[PDB]
RNA sequence: GGGGGGAUGUCCGGGUCGCCCUGGGCACCUCUCCCGGCAGCCUUCGCGGGCAGCCGUAGUCCCGGUUCAUACGUCGCCG
């Protein structure tokens, strides 16, 4: 009879929030979700949720790739990889392993 | 001095109720005077307990004295409380320190009683 | 957000059981007194001001 | 387990209805965990639930409807009424839960049950003992407990049990709040039997000895002050009260002297044992300032010995270098003193003789 | 004062001092015992003092004095306070009699 | 007159432009006057203010060894002791001072001192 | 020892690089060409220029577009500017909380910084003022990377925990609001090794962003964070905090006493340190009336709400859900009952200077409670759903008792004892259903005087045994408690319970994988929201 | 009497004790008397203390005097701390009462102010 | 701090009288493990664990006897 609801915010992450090409959009670092902002308004134009689930896991590291904008690499402890893309939601279903012991950084 | 307390507080004078507080004749006052005029008095040396804690000894005995002769008046009338209220809270501003007001003293009394010993070694000397 | 640097603000301290008032410091406040006598002491009749 | 006890009350229902109270009483000690031995002790009681205790308070006490009914012994010999007593289930709370078909219309319940339990249990036991039993055991009102000293003082004023129950039942109207104790003791009381307990207390304070010289508390406090509060103005209306305050005054600036001379030789042995510890340091030789004469410092100070940890930038601490720690014994040093080195020192093994002028 | 026990800087604000300053700090905290509203913060401050210069007392003889006058107005504030509750009893049954 | 000094390089790439590399407190008081040498494989600095103490420093090797405080007090030691009468004697700018000891130290082994 | 670090490449080609590396020692060192210095067996003398301001750890450290500041933030809330041109400092005084991380952006034009309070701004340059402004739930969070000053044993190490749970209320007549507990920033909260909170913010539920900020408490934002010995400062934590039920009052309690290793000398005999600060504790109560734009204003503060030779530490308390009346229990053991009234001495009614009459609380009721000792308690209260009757666990060790109260009259209307099996916790009253947490649970019907569910729980450490907590929901009669699943540290797991009024089985059964830290129920309909310590939200709702 | 204080406290005399108790002077036997002789002092009259806690007047204001004429004795020789540690038990027995030794007095002084009052109407009747 | 020992110096019964001892007083150096922290290094994501560990005291070749602090935007008058 009782429901739950998605958990929805959360503590933003240590790791950069990054800029946007144009300036226009901010990129910053929750744990279990990441959030695109406009500048302009200042307000949220996507939230992106990220499943996490293996007791203490966490965002360990997310970047923009420097090779073709609006793309996100984001990784865990356990080395867990995404290449989702902003604006979109395409790629946070599909990560892929690295075969750690415990991932402790990483950089694109 | 009765008489003169009791014009005092049915005028609310500040300058007559000074002359009866500066001077026994205390407690032949405070059996002359009279009772709402007791609750009165009660009220404003409240006004006196907050606004000036000097040397008590004259006031804090006249309020004794005071419930003394017509501490009973408050209980005929007693719908004026706050009267008493109102005493009823400055009363343990007034105990706050005395939960080391002695812890002041023993320590700094011996430090007295050392300079009587000192001072007892150089009168002889 | 840089904080506005304000100073210390002063404790509001308890009021005893008799505030000095509004009204009382204003007619106290009616300070600047010039006592002038009557001829020869004369008790004074009476004063008017109209409207 | 709702049904379960349902069925368990019917049958202690027959029980009752074929009058068997032994094997009623043997399922009474079956529930509790005839013979019925006892353990040692008022704390160490199995846990029963509140169902079994509310049928078994309704089994043993009784009521009267005339709009001012009485508990009454429907079982004045029981070993389940004793256990009561000594596990402290004879609550009012306990009670009211146990009548709340019929004290629904009564008032004043607090008050009668408070006043008719000890009566109850002083009229079934005479030796009391079951009194003071319960005054230690159970969770006491004012009601109850100025009941209790009522009828241990109609019992006095093998004999010291009662005193034992009237040091307890002291302890606990010290803890009760005055203004209850005040009303119900007000409503209880007659002001010649406040006197007789005034006296009582003005015995306890003089044996315990605060007039009576030296060179030839907080529960009698409450105690005999609260009473006298109860009584109040109603009562008198002597020269017995003026001897009674007067030895009230001596006892109050005994304690004033007290508490300053509380004072002093608390800071005095705290300043002598931290002396003990400088000069044992001292006699070790760690060379500390420490009083040479046989008069107090007006400093109530001790050279303690150098903390060997170093606090630094932000608050990150390092241990203190030796360089430093000479640096510190260095500034510790005074004016002038005599440092005898020994042979003993010369080969490497003892230390030196340190005498600094008194500073 | 409450700003320096609050950020606890009070025993630094005081452990420098000199003679005359202490002298002049005294006189304050002899001053303002008196006053219940902040006595408990002035007699934190007394209570440093005491700690921090006790020791030149005899050095200083008129400190001294300074250090028996902070007596000198403590033994009447024992009778301030013992006066307060013997009158604080005075009121609080009279209270009782009413009903 | 912070009693502190600081050393500065040559900012890499940019011409004429130098910066702080670091400073630290030395000395006790004020640092009046120095003077620096480099030679015989021996790069220093002598700095000498008002505490007395001359603090020398490597220049090549600034940050790589530690200072030196020379002895502020001069190479004399300016004491003297006539040992029968057990008189100590120390002079300076215009005044010889005299104390006499009067006593041995196995008598006293803190009020006589 | 290394915190962080950046670098600027210095540039078609790479021709060097310029680091500047931070620390939690307070300094900077930059290495000015690595490239050039190592390309070259043997090497020349290498050294860094050194950079040494902050007291604490330095947390983030950046090069300004094209490199002539030297830009930084951390612990002690101030954003540094190394000059680096020439030898002066530019700073952005003073932040919210500590500065965890910072980023620039393409362009010199746009800083972006992340604060320890769960903060982000976008500034322009020589602006500096908040061009873009996010906040979130602000709650106190068990730190996956655990802290940058936790490296070097600092007097107080600062350890990621969670010694309460947190303080909240939804606001009435708007519930997609939210008001709750915090200091101006987690590190800064958890620092000293107690909750300072002397700060709330209201939240709003419906979209996802920390609303508005204030004060309760004496703060300092703009004053030093740290004291000189190196011991951050404790604040006056805003304990207790619970709403009126109109819509326009709050009343709160806020402590703050001394440290141990700040009173030091108040020892005498057995005087412990501990005996000390629990001496000069300092208990404020706040009357607060607000605005419609979400104004906190004072009407009163009471320094004294409970006092007895010592001052009492105040217990609970208490709204009536149908009048402005606020009852509360201290350690004197007296439930204390108040209400607004009129500013107005002898006729004269007090008005703001804009016409409205001034309005103060006071303390309309008083009532002593009568105890029973058996040979450090605690008090809690709740108000009927219905008013009119109070009812307040006092909590003694485990003789504790139950205290039903009428409010027309001081009179008890009841006293149920022996309900406690150890300290009371808590307690709630649903519309019939006392329901009690202690060591044991215990719901227990009153017009029937009757106990319906009794649970004993999971025995865990003392910090999990105070975690547990509980609330009613009152519209739906359900009830709900949080409850960790066994000193508390990382690695932690709590679960939430759904409970019915009239049944013992759980209607909802749901573990988390960290623990959540506070539960509320919604005032407008059904259902609750929990609040979780890596600091996330979300609501349970029926249907 | 300093000489007859010495000579009681270095045989163990109890009636040359009390005698030097029953009786300012005071003062000048302690800075008369010796120091390790008022270690013995402060010993038994710690033992005086327990054993008879009636009117403190005289021997409480002697260990004040002891402390002050010879007070820095038991400094100088320190090991005996257990001669003043045993004091420092009796003390907190010696204030157990008074969490409300005050609250014996303020409920009961009234009783006795009522009293005087009812007094006060009845010699004048 | 304890539990204990080997050894230093000491008085009162003392002993054929000497090595000292038992009975009382003992302060110290040392060793011993159980008190509090501090480190490292493997382990597991972490929770935890393991490993060989140091310190709870004193004077150094020099020498860390150090390094560290919180903004502009506007002032004045008088109500």
């Amino acid at each position: 009879s009782w429901k739950v609801s998605k958990p929805m915010g959360g503590r933003m992450s240590d790791i950069d929030p990054i800029f946007s090409q144009d300036e226009r959009h901010l990129i910053i670092t929750y744990n279990t979700s990441i959030q695109v902002y406009s500048t302009e308004d200042s307000l949220l134009v996507r939230r992106i949720a990220l499943p996490l689930t293996p007791s203490a896991t966490h965002i360990v590291s997310s970047a923009l790739s420097k090779s073709n904008p609006d793309y996100l690499w984001v990784a865990c402890s356990d080395g867990r990889i995404w290449h989702i893309n902003w604006t979109s939601g395409e790629g946070v279903d599909t990560p892929s392993t690295i075969d750690t012991k415990k991932l402790l950084d990483m950089a694109v | 001095l009765g008489t003169v307390l009791n014009q005092a507080l049915r005028t609310d004078d500040s300058d007559l109720l000074e002359s009866c507080l500066q001077t026994l004749i205390i407690q032949n006052t405070i059996n002359r005077m009279d009772s709402s005029l007791a609750g009165t008095l009660l009220s404003k040396l409240a006004a006196r307990m907050h606004r000036r804690p000097g040397r008590a000894f004259g006031l804090m005995r006249w309020i004794q004295w005071t419930l003394v002769a017509h501490g009973g008046a408050l209980v005929t009338q007693p719908d004026l409380i706050n009267r008493l209220t109102e005493l009823s809270r400055v009363l343990e501003e007034r105990s706050r320190g005395l939960s080391s007001l002695l812890a002041l003293k023993g320590k700094l009394d011996m430090l007295d009683a050392q300079l009587k010993y000192r001072k007892a070694l150089k009168m002889a000397g | 957000m840089a904080a506005e640097v304000v100073p210390l603000p002063q404790l509001k301290l308890p009021s005893g059981p008799s505030p000095i008032t509004a009204e009382q410091r204003y007619w106290r406040s009616f300070k600047k007194q010039k006592s002038h006598t009557s001829t020869a002491n004369w008790p004074i009749s009476h004063i008017s001001f109209p409207a | 387990s709702w049904s379960e006890w349902q069925n368990k009350a019917m049958q202690a229902d027959e029980l009752l209805q074929n009058n068997d109270i032994q094997s009623w009483e043997e399922l009474m000690a079956e529930v509790f965990k005839p013979e019925w031995e006892w353990p040692s002790s008022r704390s160490d009681y199995a846990r029963v639930d509140r169902r079994w205790v509310v049928y078994a308070i309704n089994k043993v006490f009784g009521w009267e409807g005339q709009n001012t009914g009485r508990l009454t012994c429907r079982l004045p010999e029981s070993s389940v009424l004793i256990y009561l007593v000594d596990a402290g289930h004879l609550s009012t709370s306990n009670v009211k839960s146990a009548f709340k078909d019929d004290v629904r219309e009564v008032d004043k319940v607090e008050e009668l049950i408070g006043e008719q339990l000890p009566i109850i249990l002083a009229e079934v036991d005479p030796t009391m003992e079951l009194l003071v039993g319960y005054l230690s055991g159970t969770q006491l009102g004012s009601s109850e407990l100025v009941s209790s000293i009522k009828l241990l003082l109609c019992s006095l004023g093998l004999d010291e049990h009662r005193t034992r129950g009237l040091g307890i039942a002291f302890s606990k109207l010290a803890a009760c709040p005055a203004a209850e104790t005040v009303k119900s003791l007000r409503r209880l009381f007659k002001p010649d039997e406040v006197l007789v307990l005034l006296n009582v207390l003005r015995a306890e304070l003089i044996k315990d000895g605060w007039t009576t010289r030296y060179l030839d508390i907080q529960l009698i406090a409450d105690l005999m002050s609260r009473c006298i509060d109860a009584v109040g103005l109603s009562g008198w209306m002597a020269n017995f009260f003026s001897q009674f305050q007067a030895e009230i005054s001596v006892a109050l600036e005994g304690v004033m002297e007290a508490v300053r001379l509380k004072g002093v030789i608390a800071e005095a042995a705290n300043y002598a044992k931290r002396a003990r510890r400088a000069l044992a340091d001292s006699a070790k030789g760690k060379a500390m300032t420490v009083h040479m004469s046989a008069e107090l410092p007006l400093g109530l100070k001790t050279d303690n010995k150098i903390s060997t940890e170093r606090v630094r930038s932000g608050g990150e601490i390092v241990a203190r270098s030796s360089r430093q720690i000479g640096h510190f014994i260095s500034k510790r040093r005074g004016i002038y003193s005599i440092h005898r080195i020994s042979e003993e020192m010369l080969l490497g093994a003892a230390g030196p003789t340190v005498v600094q002028e008194a500073r | 004062l409450t700003a320096l026990r609050h950020r606890s800087a009070l025993r630094e604000a005081l452990q420098g001092r000199d003679e005359l300053s202490v002298i002049n700090i005294l006189r304050w905290a002899g001053k303002y015992v008196a006053d219940p509203r902040y006595r408990s913060i002035c007699v934190d401050v007394a209570f440093h003092l005491i700690d921090l210069y006790a020791e030149h007392v005899g050095g200083s003889a008129e400190l001294a004095t300074q250090f028996q006058q902070l007596l000198a107005k403590v033994n009447r504030e024992v009778e301030k306070a013992e006066l307060a509750i013997v009158t604080g009893g005075m009121v609080e049954s009279l209270m009782m009699s009413v009903e | 007159m912070d009693r502190r000094t600081a050393v500065y390089e040559p900012m890499a790439g940019q011409s004429g432009r130098w910066s702080k590399v670091f400073h630290r407190r030395y000395h006790q008081h004020d640092v009046k006057a120095m003077a620096s040498f480099e030679g015989k494989g021996m790069s220093v600095v002598v700095s000498g203010g008002s505490d007395a103490s001359p603090i020398v420093l490597p220049l090549r090797a600034l940050g790589k060894e530690f200072h030196r405080t020379l002895p502020h007090l001069p190479q004399h030691p300016t004491v003297l002791s006539a040992p029968k009468a057990r008189y100590i004697l120390s002079w300076w700018e215009n005044e010889i001072r005299i104390w006499h000891l009067l006593n041995s130290a196995q008598q006293f082994l803190p009020l006589n001192l | 020892i290394i915190s962080t670090f950046d670098i600027r490449p210095i540039i078609a080609e790479l021709q060097d690089i310029d680091v500047a590396v931070g620390g939690a020692r307070g300094a900077i060192y930059v290495y000015s060409n690595l490239l050039a210095h190592l390309h070259t067996l043997r090497v020349g003398t290498i050294q860094p220029r050194k950079y040494h301001w902050h007291r604490r750890a330095v947390h983030s450290v950046k090069w300004s577009g094209d490199g002539n500041y030297l830009i930084s933030g951390g612990y002690e809330t101030v954003l540094v500017l190394w000059q680096l041109d020439t030898g002066r400092v530019d700073f952005l005084p003073h932040l919210s909380a500590a500065i965890e991380n910072i980023v620039v952006s393409p362009k010199g034009s746009a800083y972006a910084l992340h604060l320890d309070d769960n903060s982000a701004m976008v500034l322009s340059t020589a602006e500096m003022k908040p061009s873009m402004y996010v906040s979130g739930i602000q709650s106190l969070v068990l730190g996956d990377r655990p802290s940058k000053d936790a490296l070097v044993r600092r007097v107080w190490r600062p350890i990621d925990e969670i010694a309460s749970p947190l303080v909240a209320t939804i606001s009435p007549q708007n519930p997609s609001h939210m008001f709750l507990c915090v200091g101006n920033g987690q590190q800064a909260t958890v620092g000293g090794g107690a909750t300072s909170t002397p700060l709330v913010q209201v939240f709003d539920i419906s979209s996802f962003q920390g609303v508005a900020k204030q004060a309760i408490a004496r703060t300092n934002p703009t004053d030093v964070n740290i004291t000189s010995e190196g011991v951050p400062i404790i604040e006056p934590t805003a304990t207790k905090l619970a709403f009126s039920h109109d819509g326009k009052w709050l009343a709160s309690i806020d402590e703050w006493q001394p440290p141990e290793r700040d009173t030091e000398a108040y020892l005498t005999g057995s005087k412990t340190q501990s005996d000390a600060c629990k001496e000069r504790r300092e208990i404020y109560l706040k009357f607060w009336e607000v605005g419609a734009d979400q104004s906190l204003e004072l009407v009163t503060r009471i320094n004294d709400a409970h006092y007895t030779k010592q001052t009492e530490s105040i217990f609970d308390l208490a709204s009536d859900p149908t009048s402005a009346r606020f009852a509360t229990i201290g350690n004197d053991g007296m439930v204390r009952f108040w209400s607004p009234k009129l500013r107005k001495r002898d006729g004269l009614m007090a008005t703001r200077p804009d016409g409205q009459p001034l309005r103060s609380w006071s303390c309309s009721r008083v009532v002593p409670l009568p105890v029973h000792e058996r040979q450090p308690y605690s008090g809690a209260i709740t108000f009927s759903e219905d008013g009119s009757i109070l009812f307040a666990a006092f909590g003694p060790p485990s003789g504790a008792l139950v205290v039903a109260i009428d409010t027309q009259t001081g009179t008890v209307r009841d006293v149920v004892s022996g309900m406690f099996k150890g300290d009371i916790r808590a307690m709630k009253s649903l519309s019939s259903c006392l329901i009690m947490l202690s060591d044991d649970l215990v719901v227990y019907d009153i017009v029937s005087d009757e106990m319906l569910a009794s649970y004993t729980l999971k025995e865990t450490s003392e910090a999990a045994k105070k975690l547990t907590q509980l609330a009613v929901n009152h519209q739906s009669r359900s009830f709900a408690l949080a409850a960790p699943i066994p000193k508390l540290k990382r690695g932690t797991k709590s679960e939430l319970l759904i409970f019915n009024i009239e049944d013992e089985e759980p209607k909802l059964v749901k573990t988390f994988s960290q623990v959540i830290i506070s539960v509320c129920a919604v005032p407008s309909s059904s259902g609750f929201v929990v609040v979780d310590s890596a600091a996330q939200v979300w609501s349970i709702t029926e249907g």
